[PDB]
């Protein structure tokens, strides 16, 4: 959009903060959920916690509207095409919470059956361990993904770091040679 | 002839030496020069492919943030007349993701170097 | 029939499924069998309803239906001869006196060593009427595995028929439709047969991973 | 006739629980064939359990039919301590816990189940009342076990640990609060002339019908089958309680609705009567061979071991540093054998066959979920009523898909 | 005939009750003294580590969630009393399942679960936390973990608590 | 060759003459405890972990070093409880002395003491005095170290090292609660 040609002044600066505090708050869930992880997901949107404090409790029904996937459960074989589907089917700019261990990796179910991590169809911007993770865990890895929206950046600063985090990625080493201690 | 370019997606980069080291200079010496454009990252990736004039995309399907299989699903919907699509898999039982994927070819972990030139010069014959 | 059943030859102690850590215990050879047909005297309400379906069954009739029972816990199972299953599943649900009309569903399991009957179907039935409740077994071999599909006779066994189609690629043969429910249609292979690997991944850690569990030393 | 279209209900659909797919022909808005989609969360349990040991399946079968976690740890360890002959050793306080939990639970699956159809009906604040409840009722549950779902707390031949001494002040707390409390939550729906309007005749199912399918649960007691596990086929000693068999006649979906609602207060006065009847003890078998050798505390530093296991096992007893070794790492050897075990879940005859290879791993453990074979009602409860009626009767089949895929 | 207006009777009533809703993150709410937080690695009062590396926590993890390698406890540099000790230890959050299958195995204690439960990352790798990340903090009156035994103690000394700061 | 007919428990089979009781339990599928014997070498008869009830013996029988014999009839501890005592108590005997070492000790989950204690060993202990102790451990070569303690000098190691391998380096030392597989020196 025209936000994304504005020149990289104060302009710009002022443009994305306001844009990342806009979509922090108001960052409404797609209504999908998979498994156990989808009741605690209800239980967090329940009364005793609030998940509607955060402007999330409107769950968008389709993903037009939805901001946020949290995939809130484990991802099979048969059921990657649909998750992808609508993913692609919200609108950018989008973010996928990976609720749980078994969305996150697998979890216990290490098998021909669980994709092991949704990340391996659809980006993922947080990790949320848990099986399923309470409540609160939810709320704490959604404020992280708040923190991650709020320093978002745009245009020429969003290619610049587009770039820099390539560079900063392409030399980690892989976590199979981080051997510290191991005999 | 052109150098042609292969972009290799991978966060590990021990996958993308691998995929470099099978695949070299010269795939056969009929086949012209290849140049790798290493990209870790998923938004590299894709915007590399929106620049365009790539041949062949290796994506990695074990990658951690984002999935090959994903990026390539991404990239046959997002880019127009968009290259070849080859996916690096985990495991056995991810063949039907990758089918899904629509990757022109699927090469299991880990690399064998001699598979992986073959499915190559097929996608690029 | 009227042996054990053997479903595995257990060699070598503490359950070692290879050469073993400690030399001297691989000698020790334990055939697995499951429990033996049970003497006539069942217990309970077993014994009635045997009678009553040896009763409306002829006796040749019968004798070629029923390979075997085996009263197990205080559970009946009727290891029922394959072809014949429809057969004495209808007798059971119309019956007055077994009317077992709830028919909960069928269940697969793999007997990769049990030669010619590799592949077993179990069928727990409940008649509500009677507040009673048994299992029946029909096996086939991995070379042939073709079961009577009970479709007409207890509609519930639809899905289940595909369940353990999926999962076993028992053929149900006569079922409306045996296609794959849990699995899609262009998976390749029958996942909970013992053959099958778990297709599982190696955990990732820093410096290391572990295989999967079917990959790593187990003791049974 | 090519006036009818053909949709998706889809696995991503508010009412479809993220994984179910109702594939619908509707002719305008009445469905006239309704196709069911399953597996979109399948998940290998069933054959994972067949790589892990006895008291770790546990952790496994918890977490198909979530919603009812403690009556798949029920089956699962009542097939176990039958395969091991052991159904007659285990802890009287241990079965008391057992009923008490599995009726706490069936509490809280019909809450969930009460929560989600209302919320799929548009009664918005039904999900919030009935969570606001089940809130309460998995308080005690982490109290009791330390998680709120997933437990792993039933264990073959027992319980993980024994209640906290808070436990029993909480669960009476409940007794006296969950009748109060649901009340609110029967006031929203139970009389509201909309409510009944949007589920008094729909998705009718006959017992025929039920017979037919081999329906289970509130679903077939809506046809007056007083038909439940409890009652015919007792176990966890079931048969020492008095209690009521819900039942009604209407066969509908509001039919189905009212009885998990008298359900819920079933289950209440069970929950008293455990209380009544909880008295001090053993929570595990008294065989050491068997019986799970973990004594979990609390200290400043957390949950773990127990200092005096610790001292036993690591200062002055071999033998039960041997035991507590191989019972936490190979874990107990079953019998070989086949065990068909049925309890009455929620949703209905949740049955589990149990096949040991007489090793320390599941040969084969099947669940027959009762939400799979209820599934199979949604093309009767479904055809021929507008796609607003097909909500109602899926959300009265009340199905949770991690028991159905497994 | 009221009765079919009863909810609104509740709705509205509850308008007026104060909400029930924990204020987390500004005030978390309590959670059970039992529950299954984060796994963490225990000292001895002196600050010997208590894990001896015998990997049954990991044995007994469903979810191979637990990654340990033992090592020698060598006189130059001992960190837990006996003759071995967990040198790696590694849990992979992202599989750990909260079972507590770990800790019921533990024959030490070293291994307890805390009530800490906030934890959660943009990146897979940093999920996997190692035995820094696991270690409970260094009480007073504890030492660095590479010292020798406690004098005139020993193993079976520190196992039956008979051991001081 | 000659075949002798045989009853093991309840059940019979018929071996080769000069077949010992274990191996014929053994190829029966009865599984009786057993620490010094080992099929390929000369029974010792030595941890007495493998008695079994024989009619017409008074003692009971160390399967390991009783030769089949026509006729014979044998209980094992399946079938016998003078058997099963006998077993139990030798195990009982077997753990008394033995370190509380499983969690560190690497044979920890592919110990026969461990699994054969479990089925045939009393769930908890009896002995409440002061276990017997060596310096642990010693390495006796560059490749292999000994722990005494755990040691249940069923001479397994030593009877190898001797017949099967003609390097007898190591040996039983010293005698009585003392004894233990050494090498006596710097060798
Ligand atoms: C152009 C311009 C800028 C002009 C200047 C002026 C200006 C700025 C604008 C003017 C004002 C405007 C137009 C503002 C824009 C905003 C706007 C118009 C409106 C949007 C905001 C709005 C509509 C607010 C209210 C919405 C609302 C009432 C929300 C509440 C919704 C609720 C109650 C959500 C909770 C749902 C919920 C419980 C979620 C869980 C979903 C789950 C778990 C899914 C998966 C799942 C399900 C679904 C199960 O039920 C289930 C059951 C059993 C087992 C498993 C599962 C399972 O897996
Ligand atoms: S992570 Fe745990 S709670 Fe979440 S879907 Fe997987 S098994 Fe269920
Ligand atoms: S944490 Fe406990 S169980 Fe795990 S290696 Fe250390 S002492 Fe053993
Ligand atoms: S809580 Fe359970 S899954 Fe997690 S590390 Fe401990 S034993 Fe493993
Ligand atoms: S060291 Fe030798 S005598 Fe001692 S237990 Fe081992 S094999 Fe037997
Ligand atoms: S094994 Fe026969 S006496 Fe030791």
């Amino acid at each position: 959009g025209l936000e994304e040609r504005l020149p990289g002044g104060i302009l710009l600066s002022t443009v994305e903060t306001v844009a990342g505090y806009v979509r922090k708050g108001s960052l409404w869930p797609a209504t999908f959920g998979l498994a156990c992880c989808a009741i605690e997901m209800m239980s967090t949107a329940g009364p005793r916690f609030d998940i509607a404090r955060f402007g999330m409790e409107r769950f968008s029904a389709t993903p037009r509207q939805a901001d946020l996937m949290i995939v809130a459960g484990r991802v099979s074989q048969k059921m990657a095409p649909v998750l992808r589907q609508i993913y692609d089917q919200m609108v950018e700019p989008k973010w996928v919470l990976a609720m749980g261990v078994c969305a996150s990796s697998g979890g216990m179910f290490n098998n021909y059956a669980v994709v092991q991590g949704v990340d391996h169809v659809v980006p993922v911007d947080i990790y949320l361990p848990g099986c399923p993770p309470r409540p609160e865990m939810l709320l704490h890895a959604i404020l992280k993904l708040h923190d991650k929206i709020q320093q978002m950046p745009l245009g020429v600063n969003r290619e610049e770091a587009i770039r820099e985090a390539e560079q900063a990625a392409l030399a980690v080493p892989p976590t199979i040679e981080l051997k510290g201690l191991l005999r | 002839s052109a150098p042609l370019r292969i972009l290799v997606y991978s966060d590990n980069p021990r996958t993308r030496e691998q995929v470099r080291l099978a695949l070299g200079k010269r795939i056969h010496p009929e086949l012209p020069e290849i140049e790798y454009v290493d990209v870790a990252t998923a938004p590299m990736a894709i915007s590399q492919m929106d620049a365009g004039g790539f041949d062949l995309a290796i994506l990695d399907g074990e990658a951690t943030p984002a999935g090959g299989m994903g990026v390539a699903k991404q990239v046959k919907d997002e880019i127009d007349d968009c290259p070849p699509i080859l996916v690096l898999t985990g495991r056995a039982d991810d063949a039907w993701l990758a089918k899904w994927s629509r990757a022109e070819a699927a090469v299991p972990h880990p690399i064998d170097p001699i598979r992986l030139s073959d499915a190559v010069v097929s996608l690029l014959r | 029939g009227d042996e054990p059943e053997i479903i595995a030859v257990r060699r070598g102690m503490f359950g070692n499924r290879d050469t073993g850590d400690t030399s001297g215990y691989g000698r020790l050879v334990r055939p697995v069998a499951l429990p033996g047909s049970t003497p006539r005297p069942y217990g309970g309400y077993f014994d009635a309803v045997m009678d009553r379906l040896a009763e409306v069954l002829g006796e040749e009739r019968y004798a070629m239906s029923i390979e075997r029972v085996v009263v197990y816990r205080d559970q009946l199972t009727i290891e029922v001869s394959r072809v014949q299953l429809p057969a004495v599943a209808s007798v059971l649900r119309d019956d007055p006196d077994l009317r077992f009309e709830l028919c909960l569903g069928v269940s697969g399991v793999h007997y990769p060593e049990d030669t010619g009957r590799e592949l077993h179907a179990v069928y727990p039935l409940m008649s509500i009427t009677h507040n009673r409740r048994i299992q029946l077994e029909v096996a086939a071999p991995d070379a042939d595995p073709h079961i009577p599909s009970l479709y007409a006779v207890y509609p519930t066994t639809d899905w289940h028929e595909r369940e353990t189609y999926d999962f076993f690629g028992i053929i149900f043969d006569g079922h409306p439709s045996l296609t794959r429910i849990e699995m899609p249609d262009d998976w390749e292979g029958h996942p909970q047969r013992k053959d099958y690997p778990l297709g599982g991944i190696p955990v990732e850690y820093h410096g290391a991973q572990i295989p999967p569990p079917d990959q790593r030393r187990s003791y049974s | 006739a090519g006036e009818r279209i053909v949709v998706n209900m889809g696995p991503q659909h508010p009412s479809t629980h993220g994984v179910l797919r109702l594939i619908l022909e509707i002719e305008g808005e009445i469905i006239t064939e309704a196709r069911c989609g399953i597996g979109y969360l399948h998940t290998g349990i069933e054959k994972n359990l067949e790589y892990r040991n006895w008291t770790q399946g546990v952790t496994f079968v918890t977490r198909m039919d979530y919603l009812s976690p403690f009556f798949n740890e029920t089956a699962y360890c009542l097939g176990v301590e039958k395969l091991l002959g052991i159904t007659d050793d285990i802890p009287e306080r241990a079965s008391v816990i057992r009923v008490m939990l599995m009726e706490l639970n069936r509490i809280s699956s019909h809450l969930v189940a009460l929560a989600t159809g209302g919320m799929e009906l548009g009664a918005m604040s039904a999900m919030f009342y009935g969570f606001r409840e089940r809130e309460e009722i998995l308080r005690v549950f982490e109290s009791i076990t330390g998680l709120r779902m997933n437990h792993a707390y039933i264990r073959p031949g027992g319980l993980a640990a024994d209640l906290p001494d808070d436990a029993i002040t909480q669960v009476r707390r409940l007794v006296e609060i969950l009748p109060k409390r649901l009340k609110d939550l029967e006031d929203l729906l139970n009389e509201n002339y909309i409510w009944k309007a949007r589920t008094v005749g729909v998705g009718y199912l006959d017992l025929t019908g039920c017979m037919a399918l081999g329906i289970t649960g509130p679903i077939l007691r809506s046809t007056g089958l007083p038909h439940d596990l409890r009652k015919a086929q007792p176990y966890c000693g079931y048969e020492n309680y008095e209690f009521d068999v819900i039942t009604d006649d209407r066969c509908d979906s509001y039919g189905r609705y009212i009885i998990r609602v008298k359900e819920m207060h079933e289950s209440v006065k069970i929950v008293e009567q455990c209380l009544a009847r909880l008295k001090p003890g053993p929570v595990m078998i008294s065989d050491k061979k068997l019986a799970w050798p973990a004594d979990l505390k609390l200290g400043p530093d957390g949950l773990g071991n127990s200092p005096e296991h610790i001292a036993k096992i690591m200062g002055r007893s071999m033998e039960g540093l041997i035991h507590h070794f191989k019972l936490v790492t190979e874990g107990i050897r079953v019998p070989p054998g086949q065990v068909y075990v049925a309890v009455e879940s929620p949703r209905g005859e949740l049955g589990v066959h149990m096949v040991s290879d007489g090793g320390t791993r599941p040969y084969r453990v099947h669940y027959r979920d009762p939400s799979f074979t209820n599934l199979q009602a949604v093309a009767a409860t479904c055809e021929g009523g507008m796609v607003a009626d097909a909500i109602a009767a899926v959300a009265s089949i009340d199905p949770v898909m991690g028991g159905v895929d497994r | 005939f009221l009765d079919a207006l009863a909810g609104f009777a509740v709705t509205l009533g509850s308008m007026f009750k104060k909400p029930i809703t924990e204020g987390y993150p500004e005030k978390p709410g309590p959670v059970a003294p039992r529950y299954h937080g984060r796994h963490q690695l225990n000292r001895y009062p002196d600050g010997l580590e208590k894990c001896i590396g015998c990997e049954l926590c990991a044995w007994a993890c469903p979810a191979d969630a637990i990654y340990v390698e033992g090592a020698d406890n060598t006189a130059d540099e001992r960190y837990s009393p006996g003759e071995r000790y967990g040198r790696v230890y590694q849990i992979n959050y992202l599989r750990c399942i909260g079972c507590g299958l770990c800790i019921e195995a533990c024959p030490t204690r070293a291994l307890t679960m805390t009530t800490e439960y906030e934890m959660a990352d943009d990146n897979r790798a940093d999920l996997i936390w190692g035995k820094d990340k696991l270690l409970a903090p260094l009480q007073e009156g504890m030492q660095a973990p590479p010292h020798d035994m406690a004098p005139g103690k020993t193993d079976d000394d520190y196992y039956l608590g008979n051991v001081t700061p | 060759v000659e075949m002798v007919s045989l009853t093991i428990d309840d059940h019979e089979i018929s071996v080769p003459k000069g077949t010992l009781l274990i191996r014929a339990a053994e190829l029966m599928g009865i599984q009786i405890p057993r620490f010094c014997d080992h099929p390929l070498l000369d029974p010792v008869g030595a941890c007495r972990q493998c008695l079994v009830e024989v009619e017409g013996q008074r003692k009971p029988m160390a399967s390991c070093t009783t030769t089949v014999m026509p006729d014979m009839v044998v209980r094992t501890q399946f079938t016998s409880e003078a058997a099963d005592k006998a077993q139990r108590g030798v195990m009982e005997l077997l753990l008394i002395n033995h370190p509380l070492d499983c969690p560190i000790c690497d044979k920890g989950g592919e110990c026969p003491l461990q699994n054969q204690a479990m089925s045939n060993g009393r769930p908890e202990t009896r002995f409440e005095d002061v276990k017997r102790t060596f310096p642990k451990p010693i390495s006796i070569s560059s490749q292999v170290l000994l722990d005494r303690e755990r040691c249940v000098l069923c001479a397994r190691c030593t009877r190898f090292s001797s017949q099967i391998a003609g390097d007898p380096f190591i040996d039983l030392m010293e005698r009585g609660a003392l004894q233990q597989v050494g090498i006596g020196q710097d060798k």
